[PDB]
């Protein structure tokens, strides 16, 4: 079975430059290039380039052009891929994935590794700002800001910080007749704050 | 007509060494077909073979358009001497040597077609190599390929893909002109690859040579067999008449020894 | 420049035939754009299935099938399977460089369908002495994971519960002064809508 | 014409000098054209009475670009084909017995092309394995019976004869 | 001996497209290029085009560029065409004619097929409208063919003359005539037997 | 464009040497027109006599030979057989395609020539109900089977609506035909002619 | 464009002839690339063998510079039939 | 590699050949490929073959002193056999 294993998620700040590594085991690894991918939030997948290992040779997307340099080590059997002058945009999960022929170019991919977690931010640690919500069974909202039917749904990034809301429904009779509220804690700010739901 | 719908082609601004101009951009589509004439000289020492086919692309070019629909002129004009064209500057890959025909007149021919498309024929003796594999020599099976790819052009400039119904051809007298061999099997395949200087399109056509045994039935095994049957008739000799045995046994080892070499 | 196009979501019960497709802006998609097919299972899980001119990856299964149907590039899935169900990118090649489309997400039916609990919340009083309002419309227990949020806007991405209804929130933000409104959901067929 | 010949595979016009042609233009239009021309034709042979065989080679001439509504081939009416009076004496091995002129027309991929097809029909010359290979080997055969005439006791005698009769002829087929 | 079987009759509508068959047997099949005549009512015999069955190669009358596409299956040793657009005019017999050399186009025709008759019409189904021939019958709009007509209900059968139908409105006519009295007309088309007796 | 044109029928006795030519509207038959012949016995027979440069199908007899006599194509039968009397139809070769003549209508007489009897029908008050009108003129016993049909409607020829069928071989070896007239009879047989009439 | 860029070059006065131009007047740097494709009949009676190659040679002109810094045009053109170059 | 069936590439080198001739000094590349001799062939069309044939000249060692007729048989085949193999 082949493999590809990709280096550790990394934290960096802008500014500098990383290198995340895919270390290929399971075939000859000289025999089949390599691409690399990068998925991020703000868009779809974007393909970077794509290099040659028994060949050295490389071809880029225009886009990635000065932004990303590939290498790679045939003794190691590993593909390197530099990222330089880092910024927010490259907030990203970078995959490498394999082509299909064996020593000539298919256009095909075959298998593609577990995906590195690039993070470029430049925000120090920031308490939770808690805003409460509030408009049978009645809903009730809490809404944590730039830091029975508990929902907490995903976390955005508003202005490079995060973002959940947390919805909660509960029989309109318990409502104000008792005191709902909603727990807000952050162990990297050492903060916990509370919003009491009022009508 | 003709002459006069070639003249209207090139009184404007051509300039056959720009590439053909694309819709969107894309590179230029160059479908190729090709027709093994003969394949001979499968040399084993060099591991290598000699073939001549023809040669056929066909790409379109929109600047050579001259009857567009048409349907009121000829469906193509034959491209006359003295007028330049943009041609994919194929090569073969795995060619040692290589020669075009040109007794008398050259063996090419160009057509344009009305709506721009352009075929072109010629007939080409290459020698290419073939790397071979002896395991089983005598009943082994070798695979010979040719390459075909665009030398200067990258992979956004010129895109090569085997023509869709029967890419290769074979002349009816192939298989007669080439006794040693039978010519089981052929393939049609892409072997575009990614080098230093760029990603380069890439065809491969692959025929699958069986050698044949009637040869090595006759000149080997049979001669052999009957060599060890002699070396077995001293077994029924008086042991008292050793001379006997061992000019048997001796000449019959000694022969062996001559055949394989 | 040129971009790609796909089906937001299908879906599909197992044994039928779904059939996903892949749009070039620029034009048809032909032969030398390569479409490739790639699937994304949870966790981020990609492997290749079609790709190069007529190519398969290692192990495709056999159900899997390429071809060019009208004027785009198909995925055709003979048999659906449980499994089956993932993201599937199709990637078209132009000249130099591949382009991805926005995925489609297929679903193999496995529990009853069900609408989107939507409830709007309005912007809070804390807020609004900011001079930032934000506002909130919950989604919550629907299925499959495919919802459409319609209102500086930001929509999380579908996420199952614990009943294997994915859920999800939307966030409309907006300035103190600006506030000084609806959303709206459209799932799978009718659209629900609050003030 | 474009003519070529499409079963040769190497060939050369003669240019020592002035280079070997002849274009005449007659006053009714009428063009003669005259080239001396070296060729190396593919003829697939058949081997299956190989000692007396007969092996027939074709020369074949034909248009490369123009098709048949363009331009058609006849073998001229009178002696299409002729032979240079020194062409026996400078073939040794073989006797050219018969030749035939005939058409190969055919419709290919690209067109309807007209084609001639000259043919030789080369005989092979007996005498040479008459001497080297027949005779020899009767008087091969003819040897190992004189050891039937040795007393049964000399066997040494015998097998000499025998083998080294049945080894050269390996030899001789090899 | 060498034998070219070609495909069944067909009645097809207008717009339409049918494919008809030469199944050769009897010779090596891919050594014999093939032709397809279409012979008409209106006009004479009209050389289609020609098919190299070894080759693949193809080459069509100027006229029929487009109308037909000839190909061919070496494992079944037949060759078929394609006719598209159909319309009126395209109502024929097709025939199959083989070339006479081997491996090698030598421009002249050996064996043909039996033919194959091709009938294109929009016609419903009709039955025929008799009519008296008095100083003989008249079989008139029906469609669509055969149809059979006796005198007498069998009786009077000497010097009964059956002419060849014909296609007048786009559906087929003939008459008959001898030499009381009536004729039997039975088109099984549409089960449709009427008598008209003759008089003066 | 080109037209090829062959005598209408020809008649011949059994051991005789009759000669059908094929005519080039264009010019004289040359060789580049390689002159083809083909025969067509009844049932929709067909095969191929001569053609190509000098050449002729498997089996074709002897007494058949082609030749450029004159300026056109000839077919030549020489000891004319009872067999060969069918329609003989050549192709001439114009540069990319076959054009067909008409065809010759040999006959080879083994029974005494027969003048036709024709008989012209008025249309049928009853189909005059239906607004439409027809006119028959039925042909029979004559023999060669070769006549001519020409309509005519007060003295004027008839030159829109008119169609004959081919003779046929009726019972007595004899030829027989059918004319139509379509609205709201002289036939021309081995030279004399024979006209029915009405008002 | 390229051919456009093609013809800018040659239309002023350029020599195939002459040496590129240097800074400091130095000689001509010449990088070199060699992919050898194949290496066959290598005969030992002769001493000498056969090999196929292919070269790749790589030098500055500046008189042939149309992008300079570029940013805005093709990073490089095709050299088409029909200019000389020194080489 | 594979169309290099009688040697091994080994090693490769890329050097300066750089001379000073009578004409002047003369800047000079030289990539250098080293080829191993497979052994394969030799070992058993030579030293096998070989071995085998100077066996049998021992196996008259075993033969009665008295029938010489076999051992120069022996002797002599497997020595002129030896003479054409060299050759
Ligand atoms: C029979 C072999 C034993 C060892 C005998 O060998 C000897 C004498 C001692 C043994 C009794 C010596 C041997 C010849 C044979 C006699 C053989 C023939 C006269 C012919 O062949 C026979 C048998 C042959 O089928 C084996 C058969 O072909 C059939 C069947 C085959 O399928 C099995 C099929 O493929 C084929 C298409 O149709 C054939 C019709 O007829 C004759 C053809 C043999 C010629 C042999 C040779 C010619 O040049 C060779 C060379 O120069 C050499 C060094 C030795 C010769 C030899 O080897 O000489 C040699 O190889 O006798
Ligand atoms: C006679 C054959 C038996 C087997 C004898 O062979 C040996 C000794 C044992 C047997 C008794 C050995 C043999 C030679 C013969 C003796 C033959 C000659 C001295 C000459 O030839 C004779 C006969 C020959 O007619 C067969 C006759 O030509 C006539 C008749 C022919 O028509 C039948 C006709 O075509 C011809 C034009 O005019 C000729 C005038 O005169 C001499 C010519 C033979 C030479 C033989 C050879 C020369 O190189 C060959 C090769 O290097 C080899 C390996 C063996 C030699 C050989 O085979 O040597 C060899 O093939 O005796
Ligand atoms: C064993 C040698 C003595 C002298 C014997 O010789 C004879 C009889 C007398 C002695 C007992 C005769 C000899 C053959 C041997 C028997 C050998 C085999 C059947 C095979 O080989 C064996 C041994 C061989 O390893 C030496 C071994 O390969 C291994 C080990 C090697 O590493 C040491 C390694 O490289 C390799 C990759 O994997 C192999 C698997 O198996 C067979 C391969 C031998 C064929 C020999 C020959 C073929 O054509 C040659 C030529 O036509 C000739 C003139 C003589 C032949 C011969 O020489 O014939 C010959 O050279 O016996
Ligand atoms: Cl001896």
């Amino acid at each position: 079975e082949v493999q590809l294993q990709q280096s550790g998620p990394e934290l960096v700040r802008p500014g500098a430059s990383m290198k995340i590594s895919c270390k290929a085991s399971g075939y000859s690894f000289t025999g089949y290039t390599m691409n690399w991918v990068k998925q991020s939030h703000g868009k779809n997948l974007e393909w970077i380039g794509l290099i040659n290992p028994y060949n050295g040779g490389t071809s880029y997307n225009q886009k990635f052009k000065g932004k990303a340099t590939l290498t790679v080590d045939k003794s190691s059997s590993t593909a390197y891929m530099e990222l330089l002058s880092l910024t927010s945009e490259d907030s990203a999960v970078y995959y490498c994935a394999r082509d299909g022929d064996y020593y000539r170019y298919g256009r095909y991919f075959d298998y593609w590794g577990q995906g590195t977690t690039l993070t470029v931010s430049s925000a120090k640690t920031t308490p939770p700002s808690v805003y409460p919500l509030a408009p049978s069974m009645v809903t009730l909202g809490c809404l944590v800001k730039g830091y029975s039917g508990v929902h907490t749904f995903p976390a955005v990034l508003q202005s490079d910080l995060y973002t959940l809301s947390s919805s909660v429904t509960v029989p309109s009779s318990t409502w104000p007749s008792e005191t709902v509220t909603c727990n807000v804690a952050h162990p990297a700010s050492s903060t916990k704050v509370d919003k009491k739901i009022v009508p | 007509s003709d002459s006069k719908i070639l003249a209207h082609l090139f009184t404007s601004g051509y300039d056959f060494r720009v590439r053909p101009p694309t819709d969107n951009g894309g590179p230029v589509v160059v479908s190729v077909n090709m027709l093994l004439r003969t394949i001979s000289k499968i040399d084993v020492v060099n591991m290598e073979y000699s073939a001549q086919l023809t040669l056929r692309e066909s790409w379109i070019d929109k600047r050579l358009s001259y009857g567009v629909k048409g349907d009121g002129q000829p469906d193509f004009v034959i491209l006359t001497v003295g007028h330049q064209i943009w041609m994919p500057d194929t090569f073969f890959p795995n060619e040692k040597q290589a020669y075009k025909h040109t007794i008398d007149k050259p063996n090419v021919l160009i057509r344009i077609h009305n709506d721009g498309t352009v075929l072109y024929s010629v007939r080409i003796s290459l020698v290419l190599s073939c790397p071979m594999y002896l395991q089983y020599y005598p009943m082994d099976v070798q695979q010979c390929s040719i390459d075909l790819a665009s030398y200067a052009y990258t992979t956004k400039d010129i895109e090569y893909l085997w023509k869709e119904h029967s890419p290769l051809q074979l002349k009816v007298g192939l298989s007669s002109s080439l006794p040693s061999f039978q010519l089981t099997n052929t393939s049609t395949t892409y072997c575009t690859s990614v080098t230093n200087t760029g990603i380069y399109s890439c065809l491969r056509t692959t025929i699958q040579l069986k050698r044949e045994f009637s040869f090595y039935l006759l000149q080997l095994y049979i001669p052999s067999c009957m060599l060890v049957i002699v070396s077995w008739v001293s077994f029924w000799f008086d042991r008292t008449a050793i001379p006997a045995r061992v000019t048997l046994g001796v000449t019959t080892l000694l022969t062996m020894t001559a055949q394989s070499a | 420049q040129a971009v790609v196009t796909q089906e937001s979501a299908l879906t599909t019960s197992p044994g039928e035939t779904v059939t996903l497709t892949c749009r070039s802006s620029t034009g048809a998609v032909t032969t030398i754009n390569f479409a490739n097919w790639v699937q994304e299972k949870p966790d981020h899980l990609f492997t290749g299935l079609i790709g190069g001119i007529n190519n398969r990856a290692p192990g495709v299964p056999a159900r899997f099938s390429g071809s060019l149907i009208g004027d785009k590039a198909a995925l055709t899935i003979t048999g659906a399977q449980t499994e089956d169900e993932a993201i599937y990118f199709c990637a078209l090649w132009y000249s130099n460089h591949w382009v991805f489309g926005g995925g489609t997400k297929l679903t193999v039916l496995g529990q009853p369908k069900s609408s989107p609990s939507v409830t709007l919340f309005p912007p809070s009083s804390e807020e609004l002495e900011t001079n930032k309002a934000t506002l909130v419309c919950t989604i919550t227990d629907f299925y499959p994971g495919v919802v459409t949020v319609d209102w500086g806007m930001e929509t999380t991405q579908p996420s199952k519960q614990s009943n294997n209804k994915y859920m999800a929130s939307s966030y409309l933000t907006l300035t103190a002064r600006a506030w000084e409104y609806s959303c709206q959901v459209t799932h799978e067929g009718h659209t629900v809508e609050k003030s």
